[PDB]
RNA sequence: UACUAAAAACACAGGUCCGUGCGAAGUCGCAAGACGAUGUAUACGGACUGACGCCUGCCCGGUGCUGGAAGGUUAAGAGG
RNA sequence: ACUGCAGGGGAGACUGGAAUUCCUGGUGUAGCGGUGGAAUGCGCAGAUAUCAGGAGGAACACCGGUGGCGAAGGCGGGUCUCUGGGCAGUAACUGACGCUGAGGAGCGAAAGCGUGGGGAGCGAACAGGAUUAGAUACCCUGGUAGUCCACGCCGUAAACGGUGGGUACUAGGUGUGGGUUUCCUUCCUUGGGAUCCGUGCCGUAGCUAACGCAUUAAGUACCCCGCCUGGGGAGUACGGCC
């Protein structure tokens, strides 16, 4: 029972799954609509597929909330980027600019061990 | 900073001792001793209510100025450091440019002929006490009193330091030496730097002998005494007590502070 | 290397208005066969963006 | 360190004729310098081992050049062994 | 006596008129110590590029001091000390 | 172990765990008060082990301890 | 010796940003994580995600390379202090003071050991899940020492250029680094030519069983030290030193 005109987008697209989260400009949370969250488990979660209809999830959930427009952040080396955004855009909502928010560690921590699969 | 002994008798195979090496002036000052004496660990009623202790070396009382509140803006040139059989610290004697001498606790890096500044306007420097407000975050201080004007009492032993976490509003957030986060009122003074002597926790005692100097008699465990003197007590042969471990009159192991003390608003974290 | 052959030039990190070169939109120091620049004044200028960026007159990661 | 002047204090001291910079004499002095020094740098950054090669390296050539000096003239080696130090 | 060169970054609450004052006593003790003060040129408000103790804008000073390494060091441990100062750097002129 | 047991028993230096942020925890006391300590976590108290050397494996199902509060059950009071 | 030159050579002290994790609070609801597929696991007692603030340790993207430095091992976030070595130029000075070096001494990756501190992330051991006939592994979820600091110890690596140190000589062609030098000196070109010190590749003679080396030799000679006499047993036994 808000109204949000514009807000922020934010999407996390892994290797195993993607969550698209509606917020306001100041970041809290109106919907979070994801992969798991629609109808999907296992490994489908990682699917373009599954991806875009979460998005899907999202943006109508943000309809009801109400907002109109949101910009987007993305990060994660996911394959769901360009569909969750060609959903956002044709599903009733504006996405204007796009950003890519990845965090990128100047050498930080040290990443785990290589696979020996 | 610890000199080992030589394995020529049993008692001294292990042992280590201080060197002793920061100390000047052996003796203490005449006009700021007063008299102590011993007890045993008995109370008003005679009766013992702190086990282990008595016998222990005659000692003297060295009057430290744990408050330090009146002499703000008079520098003062430290003429010595002495031994204090009363404290793991180092004691430094003060000659106050007004003439007055004063024993302060020695923190880390005070040598002889240094020059002390109190107040407000005293430079943030080892041995510098000033109130909590003028001195910056991040520093590391001891001898903090919890009330304005009562008094140190915390980070007082040898090598023990307080890291000034940051001042809200009235409140200032230290890390104590336990590892607890506390909150105390900004107008409560502290003392700049650590506290000296901190090697003195690797000091190997030989024998039993160097104990009994230091004041300690000997301690009877539980499960070796009979059931009417312990829980612990009772068994044919040598047993682990009979149940779970519980102290001479019968309490068991667990938190012991008061549930709703009044302090309980002004810690933020307990220790580990 | 544009410093070799104009000689006699202060190199400095608080020359923020020349530093803003050889470095990308994001913040990112420019490779040295990118710039042109000889090994000595690339290693000059990365010292010196460095020192920029920690005085605050460059930023660290540009978005 | 040993700057230019430093150098010249100890070449005027112990030269042999108002400009001497490569006789035994002058390149013991020299070293003798340096080395002491590095000691006594050396006191502080005890780990310093890059700088403590060098300083075996002076040594030896210090002690190099003392044995020529003495195998060429002993009364020279003596003059100079009792300017500088010995043992 | 080695020529330096130091970039003090005063918070913003203070105003850009009475800086000069302010650094005066900083000054003074290297000129007591035997140092000698070249300019004192002051930028004044600017932009940083990033916050810095939650301020966005700052007070830029050169010093530009030459006087003994010990003086300047305790200098540096001044400017540290005061709370007023946000960011100090020294990075000497010659080699 | 005064008066049948001097020992392999107790203590011990060293070790680990638990508690204690300070008229602390603990103990004596109805309480005031006291010891702890004219000490302040490198300190104090409790438990077990017992110089030194090499080490100290698996099990949290039971029972304790520590922490949590969604649900069930549950006193006086309120209500009537 | 004097004048210049380049450098992640080394030690100490102070300090910066990104990122991960954790803590607190706000938004917020039913999933999150993981794989070839899953499950163990985490959340519903409010998780993942998002925002803001704080705490903490480790490592320093871009520069960054085929590059530089160092006897070797190794070496780059920044600033300051102290310090080592090398190269170039003048020939200013001494005058064979040189080379190698049995033993001996010092330095010496990672792992490990002792004492105190620290511990974000990773991660032997260990535990659960999964694969498989079995899985004491590969995969996943966790997780201790350790990795970090201070002072010591240990002295071992495919510690390799699988090539000991020094010197003299033996066509060229083509990159890079630090200098110097006249000329073409404005042909602006910071290019070409000459010299010194290196660092790559290709290539003449020569050598080699071949692969290949080839001015940075494994070519032509000299001086010094170290090492081998078929493969296992064995770099093991005994003795000795640490
Ligand atoms: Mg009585
Ligand atoms: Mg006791
Ligand atoms: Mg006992
Ligand atoms: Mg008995
Ligand atoms: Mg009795
Ligand atoms: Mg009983
Ligand atoms: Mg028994
Ligand atoms: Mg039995
Ligand atoms: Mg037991
Ligand atoms: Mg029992
Ligand atoms: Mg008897
Ligand atoms: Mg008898
Ligand atoms: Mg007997
Ligand atoms: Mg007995
Ligand atoms: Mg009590
Ligand atoms: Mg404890
Ligand atoms: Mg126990
Ligand atoms: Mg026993
Ligand atoms: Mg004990
Ligand atoms: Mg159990
Ligand atoms: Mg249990
Ligand atoms: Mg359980
Ligand atoms: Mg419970
Ligand atoms: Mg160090
Ligand atoms: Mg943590
Ligand atoms: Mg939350
Ligand atoms: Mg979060
Ligand atoms: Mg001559
Ligand atoms: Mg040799
Ligand atoms: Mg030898
Ligand atoms: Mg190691
Ligand atoms: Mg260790
Ligand atoms: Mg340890
Ligand atoms: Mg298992
Ligand atoms: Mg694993
Ligand atoms: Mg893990
Ligand atoms: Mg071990
Ligand atoms: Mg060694
Ligand atoms: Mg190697
Ligand atoms: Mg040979
Ligand atoms: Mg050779
Ligand atoms: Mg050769
Ligand atoms: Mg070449
Ligand atoms: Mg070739
Ligand atoms: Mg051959
Ligand atoms: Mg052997
Ligand atoms: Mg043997
Ligand atoms: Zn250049």
């Amino acid at each position: 029972k808000k109204n949000v005109p514009h807000g922020a987008a934010h999407i996390k697209s892994t290797f195993n799954n993607t969550i698209v989260t509606i917020t306001d400009p100041q970041g809290n949370v109106i919907a979070w609509a994801s992969s798991g969250h629609v109808g999907f488990k296992g490994s489908r979660k990682s699917t373009p597929f599954a991806a875009q209809l979460a998005a899907e999830n999202a943006a109508r959930k943000a309809q009801d909330h109400g907002v109109r427009k949101v910009d987007v952040f993305v990060k994660g080396p996911g394959s769901g980027r360009e569909t969750a955004i060609r959903s956002l855009q044709a599903a009733g909502l504006e996405v204007g600019a796009i950003s890519d928010v990845t965090p990128q560690p100047h050498n930080g921590v040290r990443p785990p061990k290589r696979r020996r699969v | 900073a610890i000199r080992k002994y030589k394995p020529t008798t049993p008692g001294r195979r292990g042992a280590s001792v201080s060197d002793f090496a920061e100390i000047t002036r052996s003796t203490p000052e005449k006009s700021l001793v007063r008299p102590l004496h011993g007890r045993g660990g008995r109370n008003a009623h005679g009766r013992i209510t702190t086990r282990h202790k008595g016998g222990g070396h005659k000692r003297a009382y060295r009057m430290i100025d744990f408050r330090r509140n009146d002499k703000d803006g008079v520098n003062a040139k430290v003429a010595h450091i002495e031994y204090d059989p009363n404290r793991t610290a180092r004691i430094a004697l003060l000659h106050y440019l007004d003439g007055e001498k004063r024993y302060i606790i020695a923190p880390n890096g005070l040598s002889q002929g240094d020059v002390v500044e109190s107040g407000a306007n005293a430079d943030i420097k080892p041995g510098n006490n000033l109130p909590l407000r003028n001195i910056p975050a991040g520093t590391l201080i001891h001898a903090v009193e919890l009330r304005p004007g009562g008094g140190a009492k915390l980070a007082r032993s040898a090598g023990s330091s307080i890291q000034l976490l940051g001042k809200e509003a009235s409140y200032a957030s230290l890390r104590m030496p336990s590892g607890e986060i506390r909150r105390v009122d900004v107008r409560c003074r502290a003392t700049v730097g650590e506290v000296g002597n901190a090697e003195q926790a690797n000091i190997n005692w030989g024998k039993a002998g160097r104990m009994r100097w230091k004041g300690k008699r000997p301690s009877v465990r539980g499960v070796v005494m009979n059931p009417v003197d312990h829980p612990h007590g009772g068994g044919e042969g040598k047993t682990s007590g009979g149940r779970h471990p519980v102290s001479p009159w019968g309490k068991p192991e667990g938190r012991t502070r008061n549930a709703n003390k009044s302090s309980n608003k002004f810690i933020v974290r307990r220790r580990r | 290397c544009v410093f070799c052959a104009k000689k006699d030039q202060a190199i400095d990190y608080k020359d923020t208005a020349l530093l803003r070169t050889y470095i990308s939109e994001r913040g990112k120091i420019r490779a040295r066969r990118v710039t042109g620049n000889c090994v000595q004044h690339q290693r000059d200028i990365a010292l010196a963006v460095k020192n920029a960026r920690e005085v605050a007159l460059l930023p660290f990661t540009s978005s | 360190a040993l700057t230019a002047e430093q150098k010249k204090e100890i070449l005027r001291s112990y030269g042999l004729h108002e400009t001497d910079t490569g006789s035994p004499e002058a390149q013991i002095a020299l070293l003798t310098k340096r080395i002491a020094d590095l000691t006594e740098h050396l006191k502080v950054h005890k780990h310093d081992h890059h700088s403590r090669r060098g300083l075996l390296l002076l040594v030896g050539r210090r002690r190099r050049l003392i044995k020529y000096i003495s195998q060429i003239d002993v009364e020279r080696y003596r003059s100079l062994i009792e300017r500088l130090g010995l043992r | 006596m080695r020529p330096y060169e130091i970039m003090v970054i005063l918070d913003p609450t203070l105003d850009e008129r009475t800086v000069a004052p302010s650094l005066e006593t900083f000054l003074n003790v290297v000129r007591k110590d035997g140092g000698k003060v070249e300019k004192v040129d002051i930028w004044g408000k600017r932009r940083l590029a990033y916050e810095i103790a939650k301020h966005a804008e700052g007070i830029y000073v050169v010093i530009d001091v030459k006087a003994a390494p010990a003086t300047v060091s305790e200098l540096d441990r001044q400017l540290s000390l005061n709370e007023s100062v946000l960011r100090t750097k020294v990075m000497r002129t010659d080699k």
